C-alpha cells in the first residue's frame, strides 16, 4: 500500500472568467492545512476572478462524484489575482483565505460566512505568491513586482499596521515569483526574474503595535548560480533546496554548505554584504568542497519549453512517503516517491554483493507476494526486489531502472517515477497535496482541475 | 616507474568513488530528510466545513462547472461528463492600493558612494559556471589520491610549483603574483625524477578530466587555484628614522578620510574595477609634506600626569612595538612646548612615564590677485570672469595641492592651472593664507541679524561662491555654532547669525509623503507646515555614480539621475537610497528650487522655496536639465489636505491633525557594510582591522565634514571606549598611530592629546581591579 | 524568449 501513486480520478472545468473566450486559468491551488485529523479534505483553486472551495470524500462509486464545491466566491474588484494561502481569524479560528493579483493587495476572505476579512495594502505593485509561516498560522509572506517581501502578521495586536517585516535591500531587483517559509517559520525564500535565490533570516516579532516593519536589507545566503534562468519556484525540503527554472526541464535539488536548523538563528548583522560586486553567490553559512552550494539531483521534467510561472509540490508527512508531484506545459503529470531511491540503492547493494560472494549466481525474488526471504532461501538452500522494478536482467532493463532510481550524478536527469498524460492542450500552473496524502490536485490553464487519488474505496 | 598512461588508468579506477560517494550522499540527505517531517501544527479541534454542503443549485450571478469521472490505469472518462451552476459571493475590497513603485525605498542622511555594477557570452558563462561545480566536486579529492597514488614529488606543492613554471601563467599570472608564488613555494622542485613526475602527473590528470570534447571538465591548474594558499594572492583588494615611522602609520595614511576622519567612507573615488582612491593623507604627499610643515610651524615660535610623572621622577624590557610605539608618538608630537611623549606613551603602554622618559633618554613674496583680496574677503572687479571656482558645473577634481613652491603654473599648482582658469586653494591644500594669494579665507559678515544672505552692503563671498561658510574659517557669522548638529533645533540661534549653513544644519523643513495632485504622477511631497520664500527645505541625497554605472542603470531598469557635477561626471540616484526629496514631481512653475553646493570640499543639492508656501500644499521644481538620459546623449502634525498621505514604511494612510511620523534614520546596514569592507583587506592585520573598524563605526555615525568638530568627538570616543582600549594591548597601540596621523595633520590640538592621557590612565587604574 | 500565459 505505501508504494502507491496516484492516479486521475476526477477533472474540471470552471467556466470561462476571463473573457476571447478561453484565456483563463487556475493559478493557485491550496488544500486547508488546520482541519483536525481524519477531517474530509477541502482545497481552494484560484482563477483570476474567482476561489473555488471544494471538499473531496472517497466514494465506493467509480462514477460518483467525489467533489463537491461548497463555496464559490467573486473578487468584486478590478484586479485579476494568481496567489492564495490560508490562514484563520485569530479570536473565532475561522479560516480565512488570502488572496492576491495584479493590483499588489491581499484580501483576506472569511470564506465560511462569504465576507472579507481585511485587506493587507503596502505593495508597489502585483503580487505574485504568497506562503503562510507552518510555525504561525497568522504571519504570511507576499513576494511582488515591486521586487520586496512583505511579512504580515493577522495577530490582534498588529491590526493597526500589520507589515511587520519588509525584506528589501539590493538583494532582488526585478520582479520576484516565489516565497517559502522554511519548517521553523524564520527562514525566507524568495526568486525570481533576476535568477537570484535568496535566503532571508527573519528576527522575532514583538506581540505588540509596531509603527513601523522591520527592514532587513540583507539575506544570509543569495546567489545567482544555481539555474541560468529566471527561477519562478522554490522551496525547503526540510533543510535541502528545490528550485525550477525557465528554459531548464528540471526542478533542482540542492543545498547550502553549512546551513542547518539545528543552529541557532543568526541575526540581522551577521548577513554578507555585497563587498565584491563579481562574487555571484555569497553565504553566512560557509563552514568538503570549497562552494557554498552543492547541486544534488535534478528531476526531469521535459516539455516546459519557454513556460514560466509552472509549480511544483512535495508531499511530506511523518511516517509517509515523500512525493514529488509537478505538471509540465504539455499535458502530463510527474511523481516521483523518494523513498524508492533508497530501496532500489538498497537491492543493488544486495545484487552486487551476492553476485560476488556466489560467483554471479543469485536468485531474484519479487516482494509484495507471500514469499519471505526465508521461504525463498528454504527452495534452494536470494536478492529480494521491490515489486515496483519492473524489467540477470538486461541492460536496456538496468537502463531503465538507473534513469529512475540512480542519484550518482548531481547534472543527470532522473525520469519521473509516474507520468500521466492530460487530455487536451494543458499547462500546469499549480499542485496541491491532502493532508493525508490521497489526494493530488493540479491546476492550470482552460480554467482545468485534474483531481488524482490513491488508497480508493471504488469497488465494481 | 610511472607514464603518463599508468597516472591517467590509476586516475580513472579513483575517480570511480565520485559518483558512489555522491549517490552515498544524497540517499543519506534524503533518508534523513524523510525522518525529520513535520508534525502539522495549529489544528482546529473541529471540522470548520462541516455544516457547509455543495451550493450546486437544483437575480444571483451564477457560473457553470463540467465535472468528468475517471477510472483505470490511463485516465479513461466514463462519459462526456455532467454540468452544475453555482450562486457566486461577490466580495469587494475596502482598500485602494498606494501608488506604484519599485524599490524598498531608504533613507540616508548623507550621500554614499556606490561601487561600479556588472551587467548580467551567454555559451561562455553557463560552460563556465559547470566547470566551476565540477572543479569544486573534484577539489577535495585531490590530496587523498595523491597519497594513495604515492608518487614522488607528486606534491600538491609541487604540482602549484609545476604550474606556476609552465607558459600558460605568462597569460593567466602577472608579475608579482609570481613573486608572491616563489615567496610561498619557490622554484625547486626537488630532484630530476620528482619534477618528471609532476609533469607527467599534469598531463594525466589533464587527460583525464580536461577533455576538451566536454562541457564538464577541468584542468588540474583550476583545481589548484582553489587553495587557500595561492587564492589569496589572485586577490587585489589590497589598502597600501622617518622612514620606520613613515610605516608605522601607513594604514592610517592611507584610508584615513581628511573629510569625516572615518577608514571606510562615502568620500574617495571609485575606480572601474571597483578599488578604491581615499581621500586620504597620501593623495596630498602622504606624512612627510604635512609633518614638515608642522615641524617649521613650530620652531617659528599642563599638570603632571597621574602615573608616577617623569616630571616628578626621572622594569621589565622593551619590546620591538613599544620603542615603535615611542618613536612615531615622538616623531609627530614634534617640536612642541606643552605636549610630550612621556605621559601619553606612559598611557598607551602600561608604563611609568619616568619610565618611557628614561627610555626615551637612553617666503617668496606674491602678488595679490586683482578678483580677490583673502584679507578682506571679497571679490573685485571681472571675478566671474577669471575663476571657475563658482562653477561647479565645469570643475575638473584634483588632489589638493602639496607642491612645495608658491602656487603658479610654473610650480605646477593644479589650483592656479589645472583648470581652464584658477580656482581658489581650498583648506586642504598645504598652502597657507599668508603664503598663497589663492587660499581661501572664508566670510568676513558678522551681524546680530541675519546674514550671510543671497540678497544681502558687502556680498558674502560664501554665498557669491556656491558655497557654504566653513564653520572654521568664517568667524564672524556665528557659523562654528550654526552649523553643528547639536544645535540644529536652537531656533533662537539660527534667528540670527549665518544663514548659510542649511545642509550641514541638517534640518529639513516638516514635509509628507502622497499621492500627488498631478494626474500621470504617483506620489508626491507635500509641506506640513508653512514655508516663508528663501528657506532652506529639503536636500536631494541619494548614491553617487559614475557616468558609465549611469548608463548600466538605465539600460537595466528597461530612471531620473541627477546631475551633481557634470564635467567630473557625478550623479546622484535615489532610485534606492535617499530620502523623500526623490518623490518632489515636476512643474514648469515649481515652488522650489534645486542648487549645487560646495560643503567642505563635498558638493551636496540643497532645494530653496521661491514661493511661499503653506501647509499642506505640494512641492514642485522645475526638472529642467538636472536629469539627461545618459544612453541617448551617447508641534507637526499631518496637515490637511484633498490627497491620501501615507508613512513612507509602513504605508499606512496618515490622518489629518494626527502627529506627523518622523522615524529616526537607521543606518545599521550601512554601518555594516564599511566594517566588512574593512575585513576584506588582505594585508590588514587583524589587530588592525579590530581598532579601525571600532573608530570607524564610531565617526561614522557622527558624519563629519569639519575638523572644528573632531576634537569633540575625539574625547567622546576616548572616554566611551576607554576600558576597551586598555584592556587589549594592540588596542592602545592602534588607538596611538591614529592619535600620532592627526597630530601630524595638525588637526587634533595638543588639549586633547593631554585630557586622553588621564582618561586612559583612570580607566587602567580602575581595571587594575 | 520566456512565456508567461498559456500558448
Ligand atoms: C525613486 C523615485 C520614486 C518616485 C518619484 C516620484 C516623483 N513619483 C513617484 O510616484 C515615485 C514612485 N515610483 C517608482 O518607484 C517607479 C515607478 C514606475 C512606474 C509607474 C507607473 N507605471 C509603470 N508601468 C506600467 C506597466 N508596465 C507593465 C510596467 C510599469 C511604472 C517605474 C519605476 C519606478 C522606479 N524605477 N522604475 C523603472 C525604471 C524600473
Ligand atoms: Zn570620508
Ligand atoms: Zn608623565
Ligand atoms: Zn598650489
Ligand atoms: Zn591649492
Ligand atoms: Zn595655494
Ligand atoms: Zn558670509
Ligand atoms: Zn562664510
Ligand atoms: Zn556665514
Amino acid at each position: 500500500a505505501e508504494w502507491e501513486l496516484p492516479r486521475l480520478r476526477t477533472s474540471f472545468i470552471f467556466q470561462d472568467d476571463y473573457k476571447s473566450q478561453d484565456l483563463a486559468e487556475f493559478f493557485d491551488v491550496k488544500f486547508y492545512p488546520y482541519s483536525p485529523p481524519g477531517a474530509p479534505p477541502v482545497f481552494a483553486a484560484t482563477s483570476k476572478k474567482h476561489a473555488v472551495i471544494c471538499r473531496l470524500t472517497q466514494t465506493t462509486d467509480k462514477d460518483a462524484n467525489p467533489c463537491e464545491i461548497i463555496q464559490l466566491i467573486r473578487d468584486d474588484g478590478n484586479e485579476a489575482n494568481c496567489a492564495s494561502c490560508w490562514s484563520k481569524d485569530p479570536i473565532t479560528d475561522q479560516p480565512l483565505l488570502c488572496i492576491a493579483g495584479n493590483e499588489g493587495n491581499v484580501k483576506v476572505y472569511n470564506v465560511t460566512e462569504g465576507k472579507l476579512y481585511r485587506t493587507l495594502v503596502g505593495h508597489g505593485g502585483g503580487i505574485n505568491d504568497l506562503a503562510t509561516s507552518p510555525a504561525n498560522p497568522y504571519i504570511i509572506a507576499s513576494a511582488s513586482d515591486d521586487t520586496t517581501i512583505r511579512i504580515w502578521s493577522l495577530a490582534p495586536e498588529h491590526e493597526k499596521q500589520p507589515c511587520v517585516c519588509i525584506l528589501g535591500g539590493e538583494g532582488h531587483s526585478y520582479d520576484l515569483l516565489s516565497v517559502a517559509f522554511h519548517d521553523n517559520g524564520r527562514y525566507v525564500l524568495s526568486a525570481g526574474h533576476d535568477q537570484v535565490i535568496n535566503l532571508w533570516a527573519l528576527p522575532e516579532f514583538p506581540n505588540e503595535h509596531m509603527e513601523i516593519p522591520i527592514v532587513i536589507y540583507y539575506p544570509h545566503f543569495s546567489s545567482s548560480e544555481i539555474h541560468n534562468n529566471l527561477v519562478d519556484c522554490v522551496a525547503f525540503y526540510g533543510d535541502l533546496i528545490l528550485s525550477r527554472a525557465c528554459h531548464e526541464d528540471t526542478i533542482v535539488l540542492w543545498r547550502i554548505e553549512g546551513f542547518s536548523s539545528d543552529d541557532p538563528i543568526p541575526g540581522p548583522l551577521d548577513a554578507p554584504t555585497p563587498t565584491d560586486m563579481t562574487k555571484q553567490t555569497r553565504s553566512y553559512f560557509t563552514p568538503s568542497r570549497p562552494a557554498m552550494f552543492t547541486r544534488l539531483a535534478q528531476f526531469h521534467t521535459p516539455d516546459c519549453g519557454v513556460q514560466f510561472f509552472m509549480r511544483f509540490r512535495m508531499y511530506h508527512v511523518p511516517g509517509k512517503h515523500p512525493i514529488l508531484a509537478f505538471a509540465n506545459a504539455k499535458s502530463k503529470t510527474f511523481f516521483w516517491d523518494l523513498a524508492r531511491f533508497g530501496e532500489y540503492a538498497r537491492f543493488m547493494a544486495d545484487l552486487k554483493e551476492a553476485q560476488q560472494s556466489y560467483n554471479g549466481r543469485v536468485v531474484v525474488v519479487d516482494q509484495g507476494q507471500g514469499i519471505s526471504l526465508a521461504q525463498a532461501q528454504q527452495v534452494h538452500g536470494v536478492v529480494m526486489k521491490p515489486a515496483w522494478l519492473v524489467p540477470g536482467f538486461s541492460r536496456e532493463t538496468l537502463q531503465a531502472w538507473a534513469d529512475m532510481y540512480d542519484l550518482s550524478n548531481p547534472v543527470g536527469l532522473i525520469k519521473a517515477h509516474r507520468s500521466l498524460a492530460i487530455d487536451g492542450a494543458f499547462v500546469g500552473r499549480q499542485v496541491g497535496w491532502s493532508p493525508e496524502g490521497e489526494w493530488c490536485v493540479v491546476v492550470g490553464n482552460g480554467n482545468r482541475a485534474l483531481i488524482y487519488q490513491r488508497w480508493g474505496k471504488e469497488r465494481g | 616507474e610511472w607514464t603518463v598512461d599508468k597516472i591517467a588508468s590509476a586516475l580513472s579506477v579513483l575517480a570511480e568513488e565520485v559518483p558512489q560517494n555522491h549517490s552515498r550522499l544524497v540517499n543519506f540527505l534524503l533518508e534523513e530528510t524523510e525522518k525529520r517531517a513535520p508534525q502539522p501544527r495549529h489544528l482546529s479541534k473541529t471540522d470548520p466545513f462541516a455544516h457547509m454542503k455543495s451550493k450546486a443549485i437544483d437575480g444571483v450571478p451564477t457560473m457553470d462547472v463540467k465535472f468528468k469521472q475517471h477510472s483505470g490505469e490511463y485516465g479513461k472518462s466514463r462519459n462526456s461528463g455532467r454540468r452544475f451552476q453555482y450562486p457566486v459571493v461577490c466580495i469587494k475590497p475596502d482598500r485602494e492600493p498606494v501608488p506604484i513603485y519599485y524599490f524598498h525605498h531608504a533613507e540616508i542622511r548623507k550621500n554614499i558612494l556606490a561601487l561600479n555594477s556588472q551587467l548580467n557570452p551567454r555559451s561562455q558563462k553557463i560552460a563556465k559556471r559547470a566547470q566551476a561545480e565540477y572543479a569544486a566536486t573534484l577539489a577535495p579529492y585531490l590530496e587523498p589520491w595523491l597519497r594513495k597514488l604515492n608518487i614522488e614529488g607528486c606534491t600538491k606543492s609541487n604540482l602549484i610549483r609545476f604550474m606556476a613554471s609552465q607558459p600558460e601563467s605568462d597569460d593567466s599570472m602577472t608579475p608579482q603574483q609570481k613573486s608572491n608564488l616563489l615567496d610561498t613555494y619557490s622554484d625547486d622542485m626537488g630532484s630530476p625524477q620528482a619534477v618528471r613526475n609532476a609533469s607527467m602527473f599534469t598531463e594525466a590528470w589533464d587527460r583525464v578530466f580536461n577533455d576538451q570534447s566536454k562541457l564538464r571538465r577541468v584542468a588540474l591548474r583550476d583545481i589548484l587555484m582553489l587553495d587557500k594558499n595561492v587564492e589569496p594572492i589572485f586577490d587585489n583588494k589590497r589598502a597600501k628614522l622617518m622612514q620606520k615611522v613613515i610605516d608605522a602609520l601607513g594604514s592610517y595614511t592611507t584610508l584615513g578620510c581628511l573629510i569625516c576622519f572615518s577608514h571606510d567612507c562615502e568620500h574617495g573615488e571609485i575606480e572601474r574595477d571597483n578599488q578604491k582612491r581615499c581621500f586620504s593623507l597620501e593623495e596630498i604627499g602622504g606624512l612627510m609634506p604635512s609633518l614638515r610643515r608642522k615641524w617649521a610651524a613650530q620652531i617659528e615660535q599642563h599638570p603632571p600626569c597621574r602615573n608616577e610623572c617623569y616630571r616628578i621622577h626621572g622594569v621589565p624590557p622593551w619590546s620591538e612595538n613599544e620603542v615603535g610605539t615611542l618613536e612615531w608618538m615622538f616623531a609627530t608630537i614634534g617640536y612642541s612646548q606643552t605636549l610630550r611623549p612621556e605621559c601619553f606613551v606612559g598611557a598607551i603602554l602600561g608604563r611609568p612615564c619616568w619610565d618611557v622618559h628614561r627610555k626615551l633618554q637612553e617666503i617668496p613674496k606674491q602678488k595679490s590677485l586683482p578678483w580677490y583680496d583673502r584679507r578682506k574677503k571679497q571679490l573685485m572687479s571681472d571675478w566671474a570672469d577669471a575663476t571657475i571656482t563658482h562653477e561647479h558645473a565645469v570643475r575638473e577634481l584634483f588632489a589638493p595641492c602639496h607642491h612645495d613652491g608658491p602656487c603658479t603654473a610654473a610650480n605646477g599648482c593644479p589650483c592656479a592651472s589645472a583648470g581652464t582658469h584658477p580656482v581658489l586653494c581650498e583648506r586642504f591644500c598645504l598652502c597657507t593664507a599668508e603664503e598663497c594669494p589663492l587660499k581661501f579665507t572664508g566670510c568676513a559678515c558678522h551681524s546680530s541679524g541675519k546674514t550671510c544672505l543671497q540678497r544681502q552692503g558687502r556680498p558674502c563671498i560664501c554665498v557669491q561662491l556656491n558655497r557654504e561658510c566653513d564653520p572654521t574659517l568664517c568667524k564672524g557669522c556665528g557659523a562654528r555654532e550654526r552649523a553643528d548638529p547639536e544645535n540644529a533645533y536652537d531656533e533662537v540661534l539660527h534667528s540670527t547669525g549665518c544663514q548659510n549653513v542649511a545642509l550641514q544644519r541638517g534640518a529639513a523643513k516638516a514635509v509628507v509623503l502622497g499621492k500627488s495632485q498631478l494626474e500621470a504622477c504617483g506620489y508626491g511631497l507635500f509641506a506640513a507646515e508653512d514655508i516663508e520664500e528663501g528657506e532652506f527645505v529639503i536636500e536631494y541625497t541619494g548614491e553617487l555614480i559614475s557616468h558609465d554605472e549611469g548608463v548600466r542603470r538605465e539600460h537595466r531598469r528597461g530612471s531620473f539621475l541627477f546631475t551633481l557635477l557634470e564635467q567630473e561626471g557625478i550623479w546622484v540616484d535615489a532610485a534606492i537610497y535617499g530620502n523623500l526629496s526623490r518623490y518632489i514631481n515636476h512643474a514648469t512653475d515649481g515652488n522650489i528650487m534645486p542648487k549645487i553646493m560646495y560643503v567642505n570640499h563635498e558638493w551636496r543639492i540643497k532645494f530653496t522655496a521661491i514661493k511661499d508656501i503653506k501647509a499642506g500644499e505640494e512641492l514642485f521644481f522645475n526638472y529642467g536639465d538636472n536629469f539627461p538620459n545618459l544612453t541617448k546623449k551617447l508641534p507637526l502634525l499631518v496637515p490637511k489636505t484633498t490627497q491620501p498621505l501615507f508613512d513612507p514604511l509602513s504605508k499606512v494612510q496618515l490622518l489629518p491633525g494626527q502627529p506627523l511620523p518622523q522615524h529616526p534614520i537607521d543606518d545599521s546596514w550601512l554601518l555594516l557594510k564599511h566594517r566588512d569592507n574593512l575585513q576584506d583587506f588582505i594585508d590588514l592585520r587583524p589587530e588592525e582591522k579590530e581598532f579601525l573598524q571600532e573608530w570607524d563605526a564610531f565617526i561614522l555615525r557622527r558624519h563629519i565634514s569639519s575638523e572644528q568638530y573632531l576634537p569633540r568627538y575625539f574625547l567622546r570616543f576616548v572616554r566611551e571606549k576607554a576600558d576597551w582600549l586598555v584592556s587589549k594591548r594592540s588596542r592602545g597601540e592602534e588607538f596611538s598611530k591614529l592619535v600620532a596621523t592627526l597630530l601630524a595633520r595638525r588637526v587634533l590640538p595638543e588639549r586633547v592629546v593631554i585630557e586622553a592621557t588621564q582618561v586612559l590612565n583612570d580607566a587602567r587604574g580602575r581595571l587594575r581591579e | 524568449a520566456a512565456r508567461k500565459s498559456a500558448p
